[PDB]
RNA sequence: CGCCUCCUAAAAGGUAACGGAGGCGCCCAAAGGUCCCCUCAGGCGGGACGGAAAUCCGCCGGAGAGCGCAAGGGUAGAAGG
RNA sequence: GGCGACACACGUGCUACAAUGCCCACUACAAAGCGAUGCCACCCGGCAACGGGGAGCUAAUCGCAAAAAGGUGGGCCCAGUUCGGAUUGGGGUCUGCAACCCGACCCCAUGAAGCCGGAAUCGCUAGUAAUCGCGGAUCAGCCAUGCCGCGGUGAAUACG
RNA sequence: GGCGCGUUAACAAAGCGGUUAUGUAGCGGAUUGCAAAUCCGUCUAGUCCGGUUCGACUCCGGAACGCGCCUCCA
């Protein structure tokens, strides 16, 4: 495992504040990050084209990971979509690639967001997990306006071993998650 | 997002390019270039990022732009909406605000014509 | 154009003066 | 009677094309007066002239008291004016008729 | 606008009625005709019956409407739409 | 990780316009951002921009009070 | 008018009526063999476009899903992916 | 308070859709009128609208006054744009007792529809049509892009 | 009662498992002294109930109404 700026910050500064603020007796009771799972629910390339191959190309430039295709569980007429069409891209980030992703997410990407008023403090799982969406891909550093060709955002899932929202609210904010209210 | 959260057209003049951003008219187009020591009549395809960030820092600090402009005006009309002032009514129903006639035109304010039978 | 009040000819058309057509 | 809904039968009288036009003047007059009474109107039978009038119009006035109010209109209404159809500028005397009928029961028939 | 180097206009038979009542321990419903009047902080709180040509409209006044006139909030054109 | 499919990560030097520099890892060895965390208005406290308001409407106009008592 | 499923059928099998209800006259080159891996429907909360329902995360959920097509039986300790 | 409304429909015009053009700087050439709670020179504060001063003129004398297209030079490069100027927000000026309904003008931002217009249809035969700017009446101010005028530049075509 | 066919918008009437039918009318415009004719445009849908299907005006079953045929020898 390599030195990751946010990884250090978790261990040196976030760990003891949580123990302090919550009082766990066991070094494993203190909440952690489990994984970050990114999902572009593209669904436009249902039949229109093979535009996914470019989005998996960019999602790999952002996370360092080639994502996997998601396909339609059933068939939907109104969505103009049959069962089994490639309709999205999921990538699962763990360990360092998870850290390295959020480090850039919080430091440069969430700032470079247009008209940013902070993350919604109400998007917590109800069981200690958090989810936020996005509208673009140039928000992330590695995506230039030259290479862009379509405006595709994503959903972001951050999973924590915290049992409650309040334990997870503290864990994320102590890492650098700008919460609106 | 070159400046103010918007990429600005290349192969164009830097005063014209700044107009290609929400909140920068021709009067503000020149204001920076003189007050930033920046040659107005040259491409964006030949600019150092010293001038660029000098230009970017100038316009994003001095001037309410892109998002903040849009939201602020968006809030101002809303106050007239809330209180029940005449301009607030005429902002709801899509009628004019500045006292124009309505018997005929206003089509910009009222979209394409809703032709009627009878 | 003669309606663009922010120009020389626009102010000419309206016959008024300002930053764009001064006296 | 007085409280039930009403059917109004407007028919062009002597006058030809101008009687039919006047019939439409009588027609619009009643539809408006219905509004200024909280009454609901609905057209059941309309026979327009290509000039804008009606050789016959039949409409209901729905609302408590329609036959109470509209009943005083059943008769012949005379117009005296210079018709839009006149070209020598003369005054013609045309007529339109109004018929006021209380709304009926579609009562079902079965054998005793 | 009425140019600022003049006095911000109030018909001054009305601003009287709003500060003569700040003394008296208000508040009343004051019926007016000077729609042409800028709202002042001395009016915030009262009820004024801004005429509109036919009827007296109760127009309470709040703290988001100071610069605006009394006659804005008493329109005169009943519309409802068309159709 | 599977070979041949993933864009290899190298130590990166992202760069904001404000001279802020971030020791991270990325697909590019250097990027040049224009906004960052260290200078974002929402981030650097309030850092209230040109909106140091007070509204400043409208009772606060106080552009008069000459009107008599 | 032949064939299949259920009931009638009286707890083995069988059992009729111009009795009550459905279906078949195909299909699949994988929808076949084997080895390996995997587990549903649905409910709640959460998440840009994105909705009742597209894809993503969490929790609950033994089978009510799925098994090409009727019905029944069978079935996730797989026959399902 | 309304005559200024607005699901709609028609007439008369304005402004456009651009390169024979737009923009900016600089330099030209008219006529007819108006002008004493009036024209306003000139100067200062003002990006400006204007505000402060302040000559001359009862006016072939003083002023409105810049005429404008044009001429020269420079810029925009075919892009719903250095076309277009609608809509709206905000900040001001002026008149007038009073600018909400409902005025006009300036400044900042906003930059819409519109790529030359279906069936159809109007004007004009020469200094005319086209285009260009200027004045006046009414008038506190102005919703005038209207009307009555004024000159600048200046064609095409008429077999029949 | 049996058997066959049908129900679509203002009317008449079609195709279709995914889709401005069409004609006439009606509606806005043109033209005309005006109306018609004509010209430029434009437009409202699938009888109810229940199934199949990703999806039903369209397929299956029933109802309701309408049409057509038959009801003979005892
Ligand atoms: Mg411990
Ligand atoms: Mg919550
Ligand atoms: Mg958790
Ligand atoms: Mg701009
Ligand atoms: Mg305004
Ligand atoms: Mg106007
Ligand atoms: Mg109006
Ligand atoms: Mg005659
Ligand atoms: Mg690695
Ligand atoms: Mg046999
Ligand atoms: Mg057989
Ligand atoms: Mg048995
Ligand atoms: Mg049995
Ligand atoms: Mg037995
Ligand atoms: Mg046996
Ligand atoms: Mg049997
Ligand atoms: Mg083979
Ligand atoms: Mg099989
Ligand atoms: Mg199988
Ligand atoms: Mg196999
Ligand atoms: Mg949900
Ligand atoms: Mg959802
Ligand atoms: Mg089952
Ligand atoms: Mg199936
Ligand atoms: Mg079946
Ligand atoms: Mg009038
Ligand atoms: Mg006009
Ligand atoms: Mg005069
Ligand atoms: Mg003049
Ligand atoms: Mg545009
Ligand atoms: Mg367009
Ligand atoms: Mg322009
Ligand atoms: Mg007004
Ligand atoms: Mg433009
Ligand atoms: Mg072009
Ligand atoms: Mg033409
Ligand atoms: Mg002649
Ligand atoms: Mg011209
Ligand atoms: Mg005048
Ligand atoms: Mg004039
Ligand atoms: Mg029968
Ligand atoms: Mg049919
Ligand atoms: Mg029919
Ligand atoms: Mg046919
Ligand atoms: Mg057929
Ligand atoms: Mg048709
Ligand atoms: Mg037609
Ligand atoms: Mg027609
Ligand atoms: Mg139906
Ligand atoms: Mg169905
Ligand atoms: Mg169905
Ligand atoms: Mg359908
Ligand atoms: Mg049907
Ligand atoms: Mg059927
Ligand atoms: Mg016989
Ligand atoms: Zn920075």
């Amino acid at each position: 495992p390599l030195d990751v700026a946010l990884k250090r910050k978790y261990y040196e500064e976030v760990r003891p504040e949580l123990i302090r603020r919550f009082g766990y007796q066991n070094v494993w009771e203190v909440p952690r990050l489990e994984k970050v799972v990114i999902n572009q629910g593209l669904g436009e390339a249902k039949e229109d084209a093979r535009i996914l191959e470019k989005a998996a190309q960019e999602l790999a430039l952002i996370t360092g990971q080639k994502p996997a295709v998601t396909r339609a569980k059933k068939s939907i007429s109104n969505f103009k979509l049959r069962k089994g069409m490639p309709i999205g891209l999921r990538v699962t980030l763990r360990r360092d690639r998870m850290w390295i992703f959020l480090e850039k997410l919080l430091n440069v990407a969430l700032p470079r967001i247009r008209d940013f008023r902070g993350l919604n403090p109400n998007s917590f799982d109800g069981r200690g997990n958090y989810n936020l969406g996005l509208r673009e891909q140039l928000i992330f550093p590695e995506i230039t306006y030259d290479m862009v060709d379509a405006l595709r955002g994503m959903d972001i899932a951050v999973v924590t071993t915290a049992e409650t929202d309040e334990e997870a609210r503290a864990l994320l904010e102590l890492l650098g998650f700008p919460f609106r209210k | 997002a070159r400046i103010a959260g918007v990429e600005i057209p290349r192969n164009k003049r830097v005063d014209v390019a700044l107009t290609y951003i929400y909140g920068i008219g021709k009067a503000r187009a020149k204001e920076a270039l003189e007050k930033t020591g920046i040659n107005p009549a040259t491409r964006v395809k030949d600019l150092t990022e010293a001038e660029v960030v000098r230009l970017r820092e100038y316009v994003e600090n001095t001037w309410k732009l892109e998002g903040e402009l849009r939201a602020e005006v968006a809030a101002n009309i809303k106050r007239l909406m809330d209180i029940g002032c005449y301009r607030g009514l005429r902002h709801r129903r899509g009628l004019p605000v500045r006292g124009q006639r309505t018997r005929t035109n206003a089509r910009t304010r009222k979209g394409p014509r809703k032709t009627v039978a009878g | 154009g003669k309606g663009d009040r922010r120009t020389r000819r626009g102010k000419i058309w309206r016959g008024t003066y300002g930053k764009y057509r001064p006296r | 009677m007085d409280e039930r809904d009403a059917i109004v039968e407007i028919r062009a009288g002597t006058g030809g094309e101008e009687a039919a036009l006047f019939a439409r003047d009588l027609f619009n007059m009643y539809l408006r007066f219905a509004e200024e009474m909280g009454f609901e109107t609905e057209v059941l039978d309309s026979h327009p002239t290509d000039l804008g009038g009606f050789s016959k119009v039949v409409f209901e006035v729905r609302g408590p008291g329609a036959y109470g109010t509209f009943k005083y209109e059943s008769g012949v209404h005379r117009v005296q004016r210079v018709p839009v159809t006149e070209t020598q500028g003369r005054i013609h005397t045309s007529t339109a008729t109004v018929a006021v009928l209380p709304k009926a029961e579609e009562e079902d028939f079965a054998l005793n | 606008p009425r140019s600022l180097k003049k006095g911000v206009f109030v018909d001054d038979h009305l601003l009287e009625k709003v500060l003569e009542l700040n003394a008296k321990g208000e508040k009343r419903l004051i019926k007016t005709w000077s729609r042409r009047s800028t709202i002042v902080p001395e009016m915030v709180g009262h009820t004024i019956a801004v005429y509109n040509g036919k009827q007296h409209v109760p127009v309470y006044i709040t703290e988001n409407m100071v610069g605006h006139k009394l006659g804005e909030f008493a329109p005169t054109r009943t519309y409802r739409g068309h159709g | 990780m599977k070979e041949g499919i993933h864009p290899k990560l190298v130590p990166a030097r992202i760069i904001c316009g404000c001279g802020n520099v971030i020791e991270t890892y990325s697909t590019k060895p250097e990027i040049y951002v224009e906004v960052c965390s260290k200078c974002h208005p929402f981030y650097t406290g309030q850092q209230r921009f040109v909106d140091t308001e007070g509204r400043v409407e409208r009772f606060q106009r106080r552009y008069g009070d000459s009107y008599r008592k």
